[PDB]
């Protein structure tokens, strides 16, 4: 069955970087877009960015363009998200998810990871 | 950015309910498609997809769920509400960058 397995909870100091993983199984990783979402209490869901693993094409919500870096390793079917310059506002659950559709068009996140909890504290 | 507005809070089991999502702008794209999605986030779980392109039920989703809309008003209809439908319902648009979500509407059964 389709599965997106995300890495475990992180507790980090302000100004550090984190790199979290999203390992895909049960479908062809290079045929679908992956995107990342941020969920904090009081702020519902926010879109961070998408990547098309086959091509490495990535694009961002302007407000995360400074902060988030998306990559994909085709050989391990793993997507990564790196966050630099962590602040207390980065304390959130982060999801990865696959999009229904193809390469030239997609419609919605159809299979979701379980979320990675990042907590930023001094 | 496109703003999607939902009430924070929405019932007895078996009743019908609907969730409203109001867009600041038309979500119709030049291809005639409306890039509006509905997700359910059950308590302590990841979001799950219900509806895409405003009115297409995703594979494996109960036909109790249906989506409609017109102009800037969108509706998720739920027939015969069940315990498994409890959670937060989010709308989302993919017609313009950045992609944006509604604030979520919480559904509880009494
Ligand atoms: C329906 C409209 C909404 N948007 C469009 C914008 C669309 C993109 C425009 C640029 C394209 C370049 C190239 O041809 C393709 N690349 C695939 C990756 O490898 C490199 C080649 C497809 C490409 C990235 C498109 C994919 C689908 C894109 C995101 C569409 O969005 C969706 C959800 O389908 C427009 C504004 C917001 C996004």
């Amino acid at each position: 069955q389709v599965h997106l397995q995300q890495s475990g909870a992180e507790l980090l100091r302000p100004g550090t970087s984190v790199k979290m993983s999203c390992k895909a199984s049960g479908y062809t990783f290079t045929n679908y877009w992956i995107g990342w979402t941020k969920q904090r209490p009081g702020h519902g869901l926010e879109w961070i960015g998408d990547i098309y693993p086959r091509s490495g094409y990535n694009n961002y919500n302007e407000k995360f363009k400074g902060k988030a870096t998306l990559t994909a390793d085709k050989s391990s079917s793993t997507a990564y998200m790196q966050f630099s310059s962590l602040t207390s506002e980065d304390s959130a659950i982060y999801y990865c998810a696959r999009y229904y559709g193809s390469w030239s068009y997609y419609y919605a996140m159809d299979y979701w990871g379980q979320g990675t909890s990042v907590t930023v504290s001094s | 950015d496109i703003i999607l507005t939902q009430d924070e809070l929405s019932v007895t089991s078996g009743e019908s309910v609907s969730i409203s999502c109001r867009s600041s702008k038309s979500l119709l794209y030049k291809d005639g498609k409306t890039y509006l999605n509905w997700f359910l986030q059950r308590p302590g779980q990841s979001p799950q997809l219900l509806i895409y392109l405003m009115s297409t039920r995703a594979s494996g989703v109960s036909d109790r769920f249906s989506g409609s809309g017109s102009g800037t008003d969108f509706t998720l209809e739920i027939s015969r509400v069940k315990a498994e439908d409890v959670g937060v319902y989010y709308c989302q648009q993919l017609v313009e960058y950045p992609y944006t979500f509604g604030g979520g509407t919480k559904l509880e059964i009494k």
